[PDB]
């Protein structure tokens, strides 16, 4: 930010770029590094009723593997096949 | 005759060390024998010794480049054997350090590219942009590289207060830093010379050499995990995956780029759609509770002991599950027994399978060939070895 | 015993041998190879130095970690002498020179050291002490290295009684400057091994009747000093005056000493170990 | 709910009804099909199928997995076949993975997968230097991981963390040597598995 | 409430100080031994009894989320005091 | 161009004359005059200076002498006192002199930067007391 | 969604040929990079002058490790070994029993600082707030067992460092 | 005679911390901080350490990384070859003694065991700052050297 | 005990591969001491090459045999394209290892180890 208004001028036109408006240093944009303190929220099961674990317990919902077929029709595919992706409207050539 | 490629450039460079056997007739590459376990130090018996939270620090030092989203993957797999989902902020902001630790890869991954072909300036201009990044990485978690910030459940903390602006004032300018780059290498001759058709693969021999990631995309492919497979809210995001033409590094050199730009893009909605709310699943006996609990409630603090000593319980099962890593399909299977700890965990390393088509991709081309055709595909020996 | 040197482990790296040895002259030649064997087993070594501590850092991977102590001391100041013998249940000097220096000739290095490290290791009530002398000492030596040699073995045995004193002929070894000595340029010769020496030493530490003895370690076999030089620069595909008449020097027969093989070491010939020393620089007849 | 994770019902229709294709069309191999609850379909088969499987899952119209995802083995040592191999397929065409399983012991040679999948070129060596299972017929099957000489199998759930061998520098023969491991602190092994059931809906019979 | 052995080494608040004979006081020579002076039996010792009118008191170190485990602590024993557990301060009913 | 020289021969007048210019080129390799925010109770002195870009915005010049050693020309980052390391490393805000640190009986009075290579080193050992303890025979001869 | 990054098919007018042609002959791509490498001969660099000046960090940041006490001076560790169970790389070895007193207190608390990963878990697992990764870490040493922390070593680290230990606590600990 | 020793010492000790060319083994994470050494913020070359060098050119080898069984043999020649003085580096958990790896059948219990280290720069990884640190240590390690007023003295 | 065979599909075809192994090791002996540059004899190569196939005299499993044979001619190809370094050839000898005692009371007197 200090450069002299010549050499800005010079530094700009051999780079072919505005390079004062994109500094690649940091002055005071950047954050204060002392921040007032959070106060973070809480979860959904943040509750004093109507919140029993059993409702709401992940681990316990799981389940042994289905065995479709052991040892001890029209044909299918794994998934319908996979849709095509369209060009991008954004550039689609780069 | 047969050479042996030196163990690392004379520059310092962070990939690890290869031990390259080659075989030459003139200029010309007859055979290429990687000889690699340089860098192997038994991570996968060693997870099988460690809780499931105690194995997440392993996956940073992997692909020691791509932190975050090594500990992504890990923590995908693990939520998926609990039965868990994390949080919607911890989504998002998994997806927000996901972006950022590709651009940090593919920094790394191109101007170490071009520094090793000697294009050196580039590495200087770039790695300063790099730690800024890792100035966010130790913001977040006090760790400049191996932040063990993602985990089973959501995220270790929330975001301090600050950080999301300056995400946005360094995003901000980033796309010029890109420019400049490009300024230095797309249209250079030498550049071009030095990476246009040279380490073709058809998109056929890519597929079934077990390629993935650039290694696809560079031949035509189009397969993107995040398109195909999304995970966490990479379905809520617009970007766009570049789609090489002729499958060569000059080619693969351009989709990293581009994915840089598309990062860019991503991030930009990440930080304009982060939603509020709690980092990790509230759900006591899978994420520790606020330390503020654990010092006043008796369920709080005997599920803080119990999981900071024997861990949480996976019911028992195996999956595999993989994202779109920076360096291609980062996957893990993990195998459960119903305890505490991994009964094994298999990690299946993206540059394992393009180091093994070396050889192909290098018939026919000249010594320093094979230098362009390691960097092209962008080879870690930390995920490579375990 | 006392509860902290019971020997312990299986006599590796992490093990504990028992041994607290502290090594006068360990940056030289043979000083290498004794604390090497002595960290092998996992000893306590001090090591004290006159060097610059670059000139030691050779020694540290040799022990475990906090196995190899190094100390600061002076020839002629006994304080650094007591500090550094303090604590040891051993002593070993391997303190010499090949020449005279300004400062040091071979009064100070072979007699005058050798005492006081023996009368303040008698002082502090260390139990052990090992000398180095040489084969061929002796009053009547035309080499003045020879002369104080006899003198030095002679006072370390009134000064410390219980001293076992070794007596080697010329060593050779990838170090040494015996065969390097032959191969940069009437007489008997019987070099021994410096490994034969190291393994030596270290029994006399562990072998309880070995104290109050003098040991001659000589190798198997003799050579006639040209026939030995000759040797060398066939295998090698090719100083000062009071050097020169040690290598002159016969190596005398002294039967009524014991030697290598009474401590348990057998001597390795010349033969096998000529490459391994010469190998860098590109069968003599024994006499009966 | 909020922290539990939501099931996909029209997948796990879908993966059973490809897992029963599979088993019809390729009886001689086929011992069991199962989907997990978070929908991932493996196919267990006898290990003389490898190739014909695999084979089949990559060529035929309806399978198409091009993609070998992964190939690892896991050591269960109660098993009679204690190993366990595991082949990993990604379907392009059909945005969908299959997870293959076969077993051998430590005698009894599995068929390489080079021919379908170059990518398991590597991968076998990995099994091979690691849990010492044998391909039959593989272009070169050598250590890959480990150090040359080195013996044993360390991925084998008997054998110890530290190994038995350890290295150092030594002085005497100018050379790096290997010598049996002592450790200065021992490996603390922790017992943390706690003596009361988590999960009912896995119990095992009495 | 370091203090020194005939020998002339600290004694460390853990009571640990190398015995005359032992040999691996050899390490300290030309060094020190690591001794931390401000014992924490002695300086918690210091810390007065604090007067509460109630069977029943609790302690959670101070600083509230910053300190300890809040715990609650009997005062009905009227011979001694009641201590916490965690920070070692006393309280006594008045 | 001639503002640029002006403010060059400003920094010479700033560092209180020549020899205290060529004091601080020689000792720091910078000649830049700053904001004097304050100085420990070491002699080290800090400075900041809001316009230059962050990373730079602040510094330290290391006193001369330290706990009895010379550091005129031997100074390293362990000599700033912990009351000073926060705000130089940017982790606050606030200096010293605005929020000084609460005042503790056992914190350390006087700073000690690294020891390492000196007398004063570390030396790791053993804290516990000795666990088995054997018998002592009689000193008389009984039998 | 997708994009071609390399697929365009040059023209051919000789207007366009003659560019090409310009290009190759005098090197016109190649001034253009020497243009970019001189802007930044110009630019300031992003250097800072070590260790006068230092990078910035922040309160969450891990650095050497200390065992913190309470205001009375007692220390806030209580033997309870929940940082020895989660330590990931085994570096923490505990030994306790009571104390003169009565109190539940450590007799042995090493931290083996090169096995240490610092990773901070110690610090998120203690209860009491009694190990802590302290804010320095320029503490390298010229010796492996320097790096051998035991409890007096990690109990100076604490009255060391505790002005500023307890103010990136106060900074940091309502987001914990 | 004594005077001159001192100065002269003063003088190569100047030249030989001023001018210290490493040799890096990158071997694994640590060598990405070392990377960010050189790179503009801390900028070694300021210093006198060169970016690139040789290990035949080399004064210092920082061992930044994991040293397994199967590079340490490799590591000891690179070592044995660089011409003296040469100091070593170690640089993180894992060279200093194994760190998160130490319990394993591959991995070197530390560096240590196979060169003689300097100094250890502890850390996983050491920031750059860490590092650069542990270098700046090494230099006034140099400089407390006394090669002339020793040999002057024997 | 029908069982898949690795190559040999009795022990008389084992002892075949067995010996052609043999032969390779033995011939490459000198070879190996020359560009290695070891300083042991060509005899005391071969001499642990013959204790090597030795100590697996008691064999009876084809299987095995197979096993050892492709782990020894892994070991062969190692040497014979020089991926092992001096230290790998040498770690046969354990040249650094004191000897260890053997008989009832060398061993109580050092420890409790059998
Ligand atoms: C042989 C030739 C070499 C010998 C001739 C030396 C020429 C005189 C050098 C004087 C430099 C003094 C720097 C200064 O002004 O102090 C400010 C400086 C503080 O100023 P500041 O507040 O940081 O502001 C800096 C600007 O904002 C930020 O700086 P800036 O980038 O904005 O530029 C400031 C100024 C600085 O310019 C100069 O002072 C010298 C210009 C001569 C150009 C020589 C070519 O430049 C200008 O204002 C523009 C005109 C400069 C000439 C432009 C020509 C560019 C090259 C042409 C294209 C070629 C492409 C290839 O004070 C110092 O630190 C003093 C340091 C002195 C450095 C030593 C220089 C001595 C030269 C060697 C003599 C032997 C010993
Ligand atoms: C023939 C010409 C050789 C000229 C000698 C060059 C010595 C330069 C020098 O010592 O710089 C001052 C140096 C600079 O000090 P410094 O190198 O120790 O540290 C400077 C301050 N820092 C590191 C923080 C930037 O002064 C000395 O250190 C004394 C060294 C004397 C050596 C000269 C012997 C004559
Ligand atoms: N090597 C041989 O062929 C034979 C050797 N011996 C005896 O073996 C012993 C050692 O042999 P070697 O190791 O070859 O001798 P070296 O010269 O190789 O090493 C001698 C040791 O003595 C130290 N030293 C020398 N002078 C002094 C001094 N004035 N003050 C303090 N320390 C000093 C040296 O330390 P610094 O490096 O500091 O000088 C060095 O460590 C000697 O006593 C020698 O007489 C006996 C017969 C044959
Ligand atoms: S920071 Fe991590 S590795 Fe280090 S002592 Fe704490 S828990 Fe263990
Ligand atoms: S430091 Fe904390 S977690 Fe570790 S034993 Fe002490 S109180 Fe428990
Ligand atoms: S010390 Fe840490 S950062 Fe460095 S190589 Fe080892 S695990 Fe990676
Ligand atoms: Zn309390």
């Amino acid at each position: 930010a200090s450069a002299t208004r010549f050499i800005q001028w010079l530094r700009n036109w051999a780079s072919g770029r505005d390079l004062q408006a994109k500094l690649q240093l940091r002055y005071q944009e950047i954050s204060k590094r002392t921040q007032p303190p959070p106060k973070l929220p809480v979860g959904p099961s943040h509750k004093l009723s109507n919140n029993y674990y059993c409702t709401r317990d992940g681990r316990r919902e799981a389940m042994p593997p289905s065995i479709v077929m052991s040892s001890q029709k029209k044909a299918v595919s794994p998934a319908p096949p996979i849709k095509r992706w369209e060009l991008s409207q954004d550039e689609p050539y780069l | 005759s047969n050479l042996t490629l030196n163990f690392g450039p004379q520059h310092p460079a962070a990939h690890g060390v290869l031990r390259l056997v080659m075989e030459l007739s003139g200029e010309m590459v007859r055979k290429c024998d990687p000889h690699i376990g340089l860098l192997h130090r038994g991570t996968e018996k060693l997870i099988e010794y460690k809780t499931y939270l105690q194995a997440l620090p392993y996956f940073d030092r992997l692909d020691y480049v791509s932190m975050m989203c090594n500990e992504q993957a890990y923590s995908l797999a693990v939520e998926k054997l609990l039965n868990i989902r994390p949080p919607p902020r911890a989504q998002w902001i998994r997806v927000l350090f996901g972006e950022i630790t590709r651009l940090l890869n593919h920094i790394m991954a191109v101007t170490t590219h071009a520094l090793d072909i000697g294009a050196m300036t580039p590495f200087f201009w770039m790695f300063e942009e790099r730690e800024k990044m890792f100035e966010f990485y130790e913001r977040v978690s006090g760790a400049r590289m191996h932040a063990a910030y993602v985990r089973p459940g959501g995220v270790h903390q929330d975001l301090p207060l600050g950080l999301m602006d300056d995400i946005y004032e360094f995003s901000k300018n980033f796309s010029l830093r890109i420019d400049e780059l490009e300024e230095m290498l797309t249209n250079n001759r030498i550049w071009r010379n030095r990476t246009v058709d040279i380490g073709i693969v058809t998109a056929e021999d890519a597929l079934n050499y077990g390629f993935s990631g650039v290694m696809l995309r560079g031949s035509g492919i189009q397969w993107d995990l995040r398109k195909t497979q999304p995970y966490d809210v990479y379905d809520q995001v617009e970007f766009d995956v570049p789609i090489g033409s002729r499958g060569d590094c000059y080619d693969r050199y351009l989709c990293r780029v581009e994915e840089m730009r598309q990062s860019i893009r991503i991030i930009s909605q990440c930080l304009n759609k982060m939603p509020p709310g709690e980092i990790k699943v509230d759900d006591a006996k899978v994420s520790p509770p606020k330390r503020a609990e654990m010092k006043t409630s008796m369920e709080s603090l005997i599920h803080h002991f119990k999981l900071y000593t024997e861990g949480y319980q996976v019911p028992p099962g195996a999956t595999y599950t993989a994202i779109e890593a920076p360096k291609g399909e980062f996957g893990v299977y993990l195998v459960s027994d119903g305890s505490s700890r991994p009964y094994r965990c298999k990690i299946k390393a993206p540059g394992f399978a393009h180091l093994a088509g070396l050889d192909k991709m290098s018939k026919g081309h000249m010594l320093a060939d094979v230098v362009a055709i390691i960097g092209t595909q962008d080879i870690v020996f930390g995920e490579v070895d375990r | 015993l006392h509860h902290a040197v019971i020997p312990h482990g299986k006599g590796g790296r992490s093990s504990v041998s028992g041994i607290v040895a502290t090594v006068f002259g360990a940056t030289g030649f043979l000083g290498r190879y004794v604390v090497n064997h002595l960290g092998r087993m996992g000893s306590q070594v001090i090591v004290p130095h006159r060097c610059e501590p670059y000139d030691t850092m050779h020694l540290r991977p040799m022990g475990d970690l906090g196995q190899i102590i190094f100390m600061d001391w002076n020839g002629r100041d006994k304080d650094s002498i007591r500090r550094a013998v303090e604590h040891s249940s051993v002593v070993i000097n391997l303190v010499g020179r090949e020449w005279e220096t300004q400062n040091f000739d071979f009064e100070d290095v072979f007699v005058k050291i050798p005492q006081a490290i023996a009368q303040v290791s008698k002082e502090a009530g260390v139990e052990k002490f090992i000398h180095i002398s040489h084969l061929n000492a002796d009053i009547k030596s035309s080499s003045k290295y020879l002369r104080s040699k006899a003198v030095g073995e002679k006072e370390v045995r009134e000064t410390f009684p219980e001293a076992t004193i070794i007596k080697p002929a010329e060593i050779f070894g990838r170090e040494d400057r015996f065969l390097n000595y032959f191969a940069n340029i009437k007489t008997v010769k019987q070099p021994v091994y410096i490994v034969d020496v190291t393994k030596g030493i270290i029994n006399a530490i562990k072998d309880p009747d070995a104290r109050g003895k003098t040991f001659a370690f000589v190798g198997p076999s003799r050579y006639l000093l040209f026939d030995l030089v000759q040797y060398v620069f066939a295998v090698a595909h090719r100083t000062t005056r009071d050097k020169v008449e040690r290598i002159h020097t016969t190596d005398k027969i002294l039967p009524h000493l014991p030697g290598l093989e009474d401590l348990g070491v057998e001597a390795t010939p010349l033969e096998l170990k000529a490459i391994e020393v010469l190998r860098r620089h590109r069968p003599a007849k024994t006499i009966p | 709910r909020p922290t539990v994770r939501p099931r996909n019902d029209v997948a796990h229709k879908q993966l059973s009804a490809f897992g029963e294709y599979v088993a019809e069309i390729l009886p001689k191999y086929v011992q069991q099909v199962q989907v997990s609850c978070f929908n991932e379909l493996e196919i267990c088969i006898h290990p003389d199928g490898v190739i014909p499987v695999l084979t089949f899952l990559r060529d035929h119209s309806n399978a198409q997995f091009k993609s070998l995802a992964d190939l690892t083995a896991v050591d269960i040592p109660t098993r009679q076949n204690r190993f366990e191999i595991v082949y990993n397929l990604l379907s392009l065409r059909f945005n969908s993975r299959i997870r293959v399983k076969t077993y051998t012991d430590e005698l009894t040679p599995i068929e390489s997968s080079v021919p379908v999948y170059k990518a398991a070129n590597w991968y076998e060596r990995e099994i091979w230097d690691m849990f010492g299972v044998f391909f039959a017929n593989h272009p070169d099957l050598r250590r890959i991981l480990t150090d040359y000489g080195f013996e044993g199998h360390p991925f084998r759930k008997d054998f110890p963390l530290s190994g038995y061998v350890e290295l150092r520098y030594d002085d005497e023969v100018k050379r790096v040597v290997a010598e049996p491991v002592e450790l200065a602190q021992e490996f603390r092994k922790f017992d943390l598995n706690s003596p009361w059931e988590a999960f009912p809906a896995y119990r095992q019979p009495p | 409430g370091v203090r020194t052995s005939p020998t002339g080494e600290k004694v460390t608040h853990t009571g640990q100080v190398y015995d005359d004979g032992d040999y691996r006081k050899v390490r300290f020579v030309g060094r020190q031994k690591e001794v931390n002076e401000n014992f924490a039996i002695d300086l918690i010792a210091e810390q007065p009894v604090s007067q509460v009118g109630s069977r029943v008191i609790s302690c959670d170190g101070g600083g509230g989320a910053l300190g300890h485990p809040r715990v609650y602590i009997n005062l009905d024993k009227e011979t001694k005091t009641g201590t916490c557990g965690y920070c070692g301060l006393q309280f006594r009913q008045q | 161009l001639l503002q640029v020289l002006k403010r060059g021969l400003q920094q010479v007048s700033g560092h209180g004359g020549l020899r205290g210019y060529l004091r601080v080129l020689f000792r720091a390799n910078d000649v830049r005059v700053g904001t004097l925010v304050g100085e420990d109770k070491y002699g080290n002195k800090y400075y900041e200076d809001n316009k230059q870009f962050f990373g730079r915005h602040r510094w330290v010049i290391y006193t001369t002498e330290m706990n009895g050693k010379n550091t005129f020309w031997d100074v390293d980052g362990s000599m700033v006192p912990p009351e000073w390391h926060r705000w130089l490393h940017c982790m606050t805000d606030d200096p010293p002199t605005v929020k000084p640190p609460t005042a503790r009986k056992f914190i350390w009075t006087n700073h000690k930067f690294n020891l390492s290579g000196t007398p004063q080193q570390y030396v790791p050992y053993s804290t516990t007391r000795k666990k088995i303890q054997e018998w002592v025979p009689p000193s008389t001869p009984y039998k | 969604t997708y994009k071609y990054v390399n697929l365009r098919e040059p023209s051919m007018d000789m207007k366009s040929v003659t560019d090409r042609a310009a290009q190759t002959l005098l090197w016109t791509e190649l001034i253009r990079g020497l243009g970019m490498t001189l802007s930044y001969l110009f630019r300031e660099p992003a250097t800072i002058n070590y260790p006068f000046e230092k990078g910035p960090l922040s309160p969450r940041f891990r650095g050497e490790h200390a065992l913190r006490r309470y205001p009375s001076g007692e220390e806030r560790c209580i033997a309870c070994k929940l940082c020895e169970a989660v330590c990931p790389a085994q570096a923490i070895t505990i030994e306790a029993e009571p104390r003169a007193d009565g109190s539940r207190r450590t007799t042995r608390y090493d931290i083996d600082m090169t096995k240490c990963i610092y990773c901070g878990f110690c610090q998120e697992a203690c209860p009491v707030d009694a190990i802590v990764e302290g804010p320095n870490f320029e503490f390298s040493t010229e010796t492996h067992e320097e790096l051998l922390y035991n409890k007096e070593k990690l109990l100076n680290n604490g009255d060391k460092w505790e002005a500023e230990i307890a103010a990136n606590i106060q900074a940091d600990y309502l987001y914990r | 005679g004594e005077y001159v020793v001192a100065k002269l010492d003063d003088l190569i000790n100047w030249a030989r911390r001023s001018s210290l060319w490493p040799m890096t083994f990158g071997l694994a994470c640590c060598a990405v901080e070392m990377m960010h050494m050189a790179a503009p913020r801390y900028d070694m070359d300021r210093f006198g350490v060169v970016f690139r060098a040789s290990p035949r050119q080399s004064d210092v080898m920082i061992v930044a990384g994991t040293l397994t069984n199967k590079m340490a043999p490799a590591l000891r020649k690179v070592y044995d070859q660089m011409p003296e003085p040469r100091y070593v580096v170690s640089m993180g958990s894992c060279a200093n003694g194994g760190g998160y790896y130490h319990y394993s059948y591959s991995v070197v219990r530390g560096c240590d065991r196979i060169v003689p280290v300097d100094i250890y720069v502890p850390g996983c990884p050491p920031t750059a700052e860490a590092l650069l640190y542990g270098i700046l240590q090494l230099q006034k390690k140099i400089k407390r050297e006394k090669r002339l007023r020793i040999w002057y003295r024997r | 005990t029908s069982v898949k065979p690795i190559f040999s599909r009795d022990m008389n075809e084992a002892k075949r591969r067995v010996r052609e192994l043999y032969r390779a090791w033995y011939r490459e002996v000198p070879n190996t001491v020359h560009l290695f540059q070891l300083d042991i004899s060509v005899k005391q190569g071969r001499d642990k090459v013959r204790e090597m196939f030795k100590k697996n005299a008691h064999i009876t499993d084809p299987r095995v045999v197979d096993l050892l044979v492709i782990k020894g001619k892994m070991e062969l190809e190692e040497t014979i394209k020089v991926w092992k370094q001096r230290t790998h050839v040498m770690r046969f000898f354990h040249e650094t290892e004191a000897p260890r005692p053997k008989d009832f009371l060398s061993k109580f007197y050092v420890g409790h180890d059998p």
